[PDB]
């Protein structure tokens, strides 16, 4: 896991001493929440694909620096924060149901430009 | 669509209820405004002005228009209470400097072309 | 923004002039910000020393445009007119001595135990909370966020110039002050390359339906006279559309959302000023601070109300 | 490049933004009405007014979007539309070095949802939209005037609001204070009719009625 | 520049640096206030032939927005490739 | 590329800790500040002796407006109204008519100098170098009304300042 | 030339002067009326007519790029003079 | 069509109380809804395509100081543009402005024949070209 | 039901036989550039500004005078059509006087506007320009004839609409001039209408001279009371002063003409 950093450089972003287990539990939680979303939902398919790719990366790479380099999400604490943000987003999407058809078409020339 | 969404009130009675609450708040505020701003008017004069401002919009029947009028009235009340307005702002409801404009046909005909 | 909507390109010399005077402008703005911050704190002396340099840069502005402050010099299509002969020499003479003045400014503030007592751990903002509050520029990089429009989204010839982006670590007033001082140093560094790499050529797009022709052609050629007339009475028509273009202004990200309906006048022009979002965050950054700290927090968000209020 | 005057077109970013627009439309069909990319590579998402919070939250939080910064929030007045007000969200993604525009619509009497829960930056932008256009934002923590004078009547940035407004201010010595009066101009603003009777851009020609 | 040797030494010592080589007051080093007349170059389209405006008209190459979806196995995508990490400076990593 | 501005950790040995203790107790950096101010006290001030000495300007400087003439004494303005059209502040008011000799000349040419933003767009728009912004910048007035310029006022400005206006134009017209 | 009004007010080159009953003359009391005394019409009237030997002559106002847009003047009418519509200089063919 | 608590409302939209317009400039104004005529000086038709809303012109007097054109009409320069007549009348109605709207005048189609200029027995023959 | 099918940039339109290319483009909302063509006058086809490419046809055609054929595709924006317009505008501007600041047409010209919209932005004419002497045709129309582009609109109007055969052309080639040859007044109740049809400042209104620019005028649409025709007019005003009177089109009353008393 390499030498533990003294700082993440970013204010308010504390160093995670156990980033691998953190990411594993976050990604498994995300995959749990997506299981409730219908199979045909584009959000479910896309987020499952990216979440399982990231989880497989967190499993094929022990060292934190090479994992950070492969993830392309900044530092590992930033990756963890993004995982929490995606977990929150999936929980909200479970209630919003954006896979449903469009609520209402706009008026006839609502977006016509120029008028 | 055929119908529209409300601001707050789903009916005209709800709009009237909020109008009455706002009128109550303004009526109680008037003496504190007269004292605090050191206005040279009487509390009867200020409360009659509040009533006359309310009476301008008595013809409104749309509950959403009534709701927006209540919102703007509460905004004005909060500018008055928090002393964000100056004395000049409070005294602008009373057009003391503007001369009495003509109203009958003959005087308007005498002074110019405006209907 | 207007050139993006017009689908036209300013000439290379105009772009180099624009970058050079943008960095001169950054020096002017950072001098004003740091020195007025210090003057509000109670260090009045650095204000005068650096306002002499500001006066010299005002002279550069006036020599290129005829106005000390409001040049109206950079225009859609390029710049109004070319640099007068000998201007680059004077800019070089000024810039070769300016770092010594930054040194003297730091000799009074950077290590002073009273200046640090008024700026260290004052107005601390979290990086994520800086992002969510819409902060930009030094208010972002003070919290360690590695973001600069001149590098991530370069404009003009900024991709051809080499410089450093100073990054803070504590997100307080002291780190932001250090960032602004080092930005002055990197502005000098950019200005040197602009002086050495200024190319020949015209300084406005050679397309007389956007940029007015030279006065000599206007008085000799029929097309030039017609286009001068029309550009100075109706203006050029901009193809219909909307854009949001932003630059790395000295005070943060300055942008405009410019709507065109196809005519010669803008349909809508929303101006994005970094100071608006920064001053929206004064309440957050002043939490649990004394009254004298709010003066510092306002100074560290450097606020010009001309762009806050528009 | 034998065209030194024309702005160069970058097709790689155009394709990237097109693909991401397809992605966003597919993930949120419930709210996305239209997505388009300009010729200068700017991506816009047209949404139903109900989807402001869902779409904005998705763009902020999705790991493939990460639009953490609200660059600007403004409104545009188009009187010829029944929903005259066009609400524009400009968002920036530091992670993917990209920008996105989200637009919806409203009229004088329909409230837009406040997005202060998505972006803390929206607090003053929504107050400014309310001040200059009169658009109400439901659930705003503190909605009130921000730019105009206290007690100012009207919303100046509406297209039917006059340029100089309706009242002037001056100091009156009789009443010993600044007073407001109907506006009179010693020289009225001189309206210029500048538009050419000839069509400039054929590519934007609207089909005849 | 008129300061005596002793005063120059005193102020150099007090500031800790030789301030006589970087004086903030300008002198004969500046450019002359009267300059030779310029001769500015012409743009790329100052040509007599092969110069039709239809071949260099930027405004008339602008297009209306490309509609990629209107309400009226695919891999996930990002708005752009993820931004590369900035690398430390070589001139001065730590200030 | 980037750099850190405050990412140095102080050394924690005997000599460095004693250095910092001496700096704390003997006020050495405060003495450095006193030295910097003392060094500035012995520098020649940058002040100029106004009005006997003046700030340096350039031929492009945009000051008070003027209406110019040909060497024949004939006015240059042929009342095209381009300056009035382009004026960002609408500070220019023009009325014209055929002159008794048939010339196309103005009968009104007003500049509201309190509306003016001194941008110089009028002298750019002018096809005959009739309206210019001159070098004068010391024309403050004791009343608001003396800043609402007339055609007579602007022509007298032109006759007053033409000698140096023409020299400035000759200095800068090859850039225009 | 600059003349005087019956009230004594100075008449400008546009022919302006308040009438004897106009109250607006009170603005000049204890002051002066600003009148430019160089009437451009009388000045351009003093210039000679050039005897150029061509049917078409060109005039740019003198000083090249510092004059006015270059125009071409027809000199075929033998009763009139061809004058420049920018600067008022007059031209005519030699001795008809 | 959506969960917005659809409340029944009359179809007479009236936003006059919310516009902040002084009462004099609502009842007494009269707006004109029209497609502007083609400027007869030019033969370009690109300005006759949209509908215009203009207010009735009020008094302009002469400024005693400079002779400028003064006004007390805030709506002297207000000109709104619309895509159709219906949009303009809806906007005028919800703003409480009395309006008169005139039908758009378009050129009638015309039969142009160059060969008529050389007619064998008609008056359409031209005597010069 | 005898309509034929033609294409304007691929878009199909059904037109009566005898419809010209210009009209077929006009019914899709595309205005072909023109100087000499007027819909109320006879077709001249001399300015050549309306030249347009027919798809598959090597030679451009005058849109104002050429009847459409079945299956024709009008390429109103092809490169050949643009180059034709640029060449014609260059030829029109070769000898045109540099009078825009002193010409009353400036700001509402047509030559200016179509130079901006369809011609090049620069000149390669390196010679001396033409200059013709002025003609006096009465106290109503100021003829600065060196601005004339020889579109023959005035002559066609005078001969057909007004019925007076006084206008014409003398000479040929580059020195062909529009006028009356002899010194003669152009007196007619409809004489002032040759000012509006003139695309350039060659024919201008003497009363209106030097007095206003097009952009600053406010246009009030009203009715003429000088007679019982009720001609529709536009009243140009500026700073509270009536500036001039223009015709306002009404196909049923006055078309685009007014009488000299009205004007
Ligand atoms: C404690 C004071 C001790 C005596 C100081 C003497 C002094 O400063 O002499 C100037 C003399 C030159 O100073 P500088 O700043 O190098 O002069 C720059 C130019 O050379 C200056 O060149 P310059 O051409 O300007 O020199 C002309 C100047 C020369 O001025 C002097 O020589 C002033 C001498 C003052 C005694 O005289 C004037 O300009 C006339 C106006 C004089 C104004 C008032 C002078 C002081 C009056 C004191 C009260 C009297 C009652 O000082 C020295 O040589 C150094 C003295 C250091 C003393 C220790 C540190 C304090
Ligand atoms: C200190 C000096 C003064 C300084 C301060 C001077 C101003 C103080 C007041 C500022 C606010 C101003 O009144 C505007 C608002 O709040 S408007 C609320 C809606 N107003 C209506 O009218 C709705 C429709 N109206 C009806 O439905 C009925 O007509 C009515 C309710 C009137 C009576 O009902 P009732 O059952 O007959
Ligand atoms: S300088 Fe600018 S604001 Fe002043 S009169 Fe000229 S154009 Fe108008
Ligand atoms: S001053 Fe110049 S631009 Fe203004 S009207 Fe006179 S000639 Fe035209
Ligand atoms: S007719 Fe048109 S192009 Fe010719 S001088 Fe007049 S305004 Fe200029
Ligand atoms: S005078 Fe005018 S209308 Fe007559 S031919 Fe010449 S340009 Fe055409
Ligand atoms: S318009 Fe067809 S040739 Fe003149
Ligand atoms: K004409
Ligand atoms: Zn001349």
């Amino acid at each position: 896991a390499g030498l533990l950093k003294k700082t993440t450089g970013l204010v308010g972003l504390a160093v995670c001493e156990t980033p691998h287990e953190r990411l594993k539990i976050l990604y498994t939680k995300i995959l749990d929440v997506l299981g409730q979303i219908p199979k045909n939902a584009a959000y479910r398919k896309y987020t499952e694909q990216i979440t399982n790719e990231k989880l497989g990366m967190v499993k094929a790479e022990p060292d934190v620096k090479k994992l950070e380099e492969q993830l392309q999400g900044g530092q590992i604490e930033e990756v963890i924060l993004q995982a929490e943000n995606e977990l929150s987003l999936a929980r909200k999407m479970l209630r919003w149901k954006p896979w449903e058809p469009l609520v209402e078409e706009p008026p006839a020339n609502q977006w016509k430009w120029p008028i | 669509g055929t119908s529209v969404k409300p601001i707050f009130s789903r009916d005209m009675n709800e709009a009237k209820r909020r109008v009455r609450e706002l009128y109550r708040a303004w009526y109680r505020e008037v003496p504190n405004t007269v004292h605090l701003f050191q206005l040279d008017i009487s509390v009867k004069q200020g409360r009659d002005k509040v009533r006359e401002m309310f009476m301008k919009n008595a013809h409104v029947t749309d509950p959403r228009v009534v709701d927006l009028l209540v919102i703007k009235g509460k905004m004005e009340l909060e500018e008055t209470i928090n002393v964000w307005k100056q004395r000049t702002h409070i005294m602008r409801f009373f057009h003391e400097t503007e001369a009495p404009r003509p109203t009958d046909f003959l005087s308007k005909f005498y002074v110019g072309h405006d209907p | 923004a207007v050139e993006k909507l017009l689908n036209i390109q300013p000439p290379p010399r105009a772009q180099w002039i624009r970058v050079l005077f943008g960095e001169i402008t950054r020096l002017l703005n950072h001098i004003m910000a740091v020195t007025t911050h210090a003057l509000d704190i109670g260090a009045m002396t650095p204000f005068f020393w650096m306002f002499e340099e500001r006066e010299k840069m005002f002279e550069f502005y006036e020599r290129v445009s005829g106005a000390r402050m409001h040049a109206a010099y950079i225009r859609p299509g390029g710049v109004h007119q070319d640099l007068p002969l000998g201007l680059l020499d004077d800019i070089y003479e000024f810039s070769k001595n300016f770092s010594f003045r930054i040194d003297e400014l730091e000799e009074m503030l950077t290590n002073n135990r009273i200046w640090r007592n008024r700026t260290v751990d004052i107005g601390v903002v979290t990086a994520e909370d800086a992002l969510n509050y819409g902060f930009s520029g030094v208010m972002l990089r003070g919290s360690g966020i590695q973001w600069d429009l001149r590098k991530t989204q370069p404009y003009d010839v900024y991709d051809q110039v080499e410089f450093d982006v100073p990054i803070g670590s504590r997100g307080d007033c002291y780190d932001r002050y250090l960032c602004r001082v080092e930005e002055m140093r990197q502005s000098l560094r950019i200005i040197s390359q602009c002086l050495n790499k200024m190319p020949p050529g015209e300084i406005k797009v050679d397309d007389a339906k956007v940029s007015p022709p030279k006065r000599a052609e206007m008085k000799t050629s029929m097309e030039s006279l017609i286009h001068h007339f029309k550009l100075y009475t109706e203006g050029y028509q901009v193809p219909p559309g909307a854009t949001y273009t932003a630059i790395e202004a000295p005070k943060g990200e300055f942008g405009v959302y410019l709507v065109s309906d196809g005519s010669s006048r803008p349909y809508r022009c929303k101006i994005k000023a970094p100071g608006f979002a920064h001053l929206a965050g004064l309440d957050k950054m002043s939490k649990g601070h004394m009254l004298a700290d709010v003066v510092a927090i306002i100074g560290t968000q450097d606020i010009v109300f001309g762009e806050v209020d528009r | 490049d034998t065209r030194p005057t024309i702005r160069p077109r970058n097709d790689v970013v155009h394709k990237q933004l097109s693909a991401f627009g397809q992605y966003v439309a597919e993930i949120l069909p419930k709210y996305v009405q239209q997505v388009q990319v300009s010729c200068f590579n700017e991506l816009e998402i047209f949404i139903h007014p109900d989807g402001v919070i869902p779409v904005l939250t998705f763009l902020r939080d999705h790991t493939n979007a990460q639009f953490k910064s609200l660059a600007d929030l403004t409104a545009v007045d188009v009187p010829t539309r029944q929903n005259r007000f066009e609400i524009v969200y400009n968002l920036l993604s530091l992670r993917f070095n990209s920008r996105i525009r989200v637009k919806t619509y409203t009229d004088e009497l329909t409230p837009i949802e406040s997005s202060v829960t998505v972006y803390k930056a929206a607090n003053w932008y929504e107050r400014e939209i309310w001040d200059m256009f009169g658009v109400f934002f439901a659930n705003h923590p503190d909605l009130r005037r921000i730019l105009t004078d206290y007690g100012f009547e009207g919303h100046p940035f509406r297209k039917d609001f006059p340029l100089s407004g309706y009242v002037e201010l001056r100091y009156d010595d009789e009443v010993k204070r600044v007073v407001a009066e109907p506006v009179e101009l010693a020289q009225e603003f001189r309206k210029f009719d500048l538009n050419s009777p000839w069509e400039a851009f054929p590519a934007y020609r609207q089909p005849p009625e | 520049a008129s300061a005596t040797r002793v005063i120059q030494l005193l102020r150099n010592w007090a500031s800790g640096r030789d301030l006589q080589a970087k004086l903030q007051l300008r002198y004969q080093e500046i450019s002359k206030r009267t300059q030779p007349p310029p001769k500015l170059p012409v743009g790329p389209s100052h040509k007599l032939s092969n110069n039709y405006y239809c071949t260099r008209d930027g405004r008339r190459e602008a297009m209306p927005p490309s509609i990629v979806m209107s309400s009226q196995e695919k891999k996930a995508v990002t708005p752009a490739p993820p931004i590369k990490r900035w690398e430390l400076s070589k001139d001065q990593p730590y200030l | 590329t980037y750099k850190f501005v405050n990412m140095r950790e102080p050394s924690m040995d005997m000599k460095s800790v004693t250095d910092r203790a001496a700096q704390t107790l003997l006020w050495t950096e405060l003495v450095r500040g006193l030295g910097m101010t003392l060094s500035y006290l012995f520098r020649e001030p940058a002040t100029i002796n106004y009005p006997f000495e003046k700030g340096p300007l350039s031929p492009r400087f945009r000051g008070e407006h003027a209406l110019r003439r040909y060497p024949s004494g004939e006015e240059r303005c042929i009342a095209c109204k381009l300056c009035e059209a382009v004026c960002p502040a609408q500070a220019i008011t023009i009325e014209a008519e055929p002159r008794a000799d048939g010339s196309r000349r103005t009968t009104r040419y007003d500049i509201d100098m309190t509306k003016c933003i001194y941008c110089g767009f009028c002298q750019e728009a002018c096809p005959v170098d009739a309206i210019v912004e001159g070098p004068n910048f010391e024309f403050s007035t004791e009343t608001h009304e003396e800043l609402l310029y007339n055609k007579e006022k602007l022509l007298n400005n032109g006759d007053k300042w033409e000698a140096e206006i023409a020299a400035n134009i000759q200095a800068d017209y090859l850039y225009r | 030339g600059v003349r005087t009004s019956p009230t004594g007010e100075k008449v400008t080159h546009t022919g302006q002067a308040y009438d004897d009953g106009d109250y607006r003359r009170v603005r000049f009391s204890d002051r002066q009326k600003e009148v430019n005394e160089n009437f451009a019409i009388d000045l351009i009237a003093e210039q000679p007519v050039s005897e150029v030997g061509s049917r078409v002559i060109s005039c740019d106002g003198g000083g090249g790029a510092l004059g006015h847009p270059r125009v071409y003047i027809n000199l075929d009418k033998e009763t009139k003079t061809g004058t420049c519509g920018y600067c008022g200089l007059q031209f005519r063919q030699p001795h008809h | 069509t959506q969960d917005t608590q659809l409340i029944a409302v009359d179809e007479k939209l009236d936003i006059t109380t919310l516009t902040g317009v002084p009462e004099e400039h609502i009842k007494t104004r009269k707006v004109r809804i029209f497609v502007p005529a083609r400027n007869n000086m030019q033969s370009g038709v690109n300005n006759t395509k949209k509908w215009k809303m203009e207010f009735d012109t009020r008094e302009r007097w002469e400024n005693p100081l400079m002779g400028w054109s003064s006004t007390a009409d805030p709506l002297s320069n207000l000109v709104l543009t619309f895509s159709t007549k219906e949009d303009a009348v809806a906007f005028a109605e919800k703003n409480g402005w009395s309006f008169d709207v005139e039908e758009r005048k378009v050129p009638k189609p015309k039969s142009k024949s160059y060969g008529a200029n050389f007619s064998w027995n008609k008056r359409t023959r031209v005597s010069t070209k | 039901s005898n309509l034929i099918e033609v294409f304007v940039d691929g878009q199909s339109v059904m037109v009566e036989p005898g419809t010209t290319v210009l009209q077929a483009c006009e019914k899709v909302g595309m205005q072909i550039p023109r100087f000499c063509y007027h819909e109320r006058l006879s077709v001249a086809g001399n300015c050549r500004m309306c030249l347009v490419e027919i798809e598959k046809a090597p030679k451009v055609v005058a849109a104002c005078a050429m009847p459409v054929m079945k299956g024709w595709n009008i390429l109103t924006n092809s490169e050949k059509s643009k180059k034709a317009r640029e060449g014609v505008m260059e030829f029109l501007l070769a000898n045109h006087p540099l009078d825009c600041p002193i010409c009353d047409q400036g700001g509402e010209c047509d030559l200016q506007d179509q130079s901006m919209m369809f011609g090049s932005d620069r000149s390669r004419f390196l010679e001396g320009k033409r200059a013709v002497e002025d003609k006096n045709i009465g106290p109503l129309v100021k003829t600065i004839m060196t601005r004339c582009i020889q579109c023959t609109r005035c002559i066609r109007f005078a001969s057909e609409i007004a019925g007076v055969d006084d206008l014409g052309t003398t000479g040929r080639g580059n020195d062909m001039q529009v006028g009356t040859y002899i010194e003669k007044m152009f007196m007619s109740e409809l004489s002032g209408n040759i000012i509006d049809i003139c695309p350039v400042g060659a024919l201008t209104s003497k009363p209106y001279a030097f007095t206003a620019r097009p952009w600053e005028t406010r246009k009030t649409e009203s009715i003429d009371v000088m007679d019982a025709v009720g001609s529709n007019i536009v009243v140009s005003t500026r700073t509270g002063e009536v500036m001039r009177i223009l015709p306002r089109m009404h196909e049923d009353i006055n078309e685009e003409w007014i009488s000299d008393k009205t004007r």
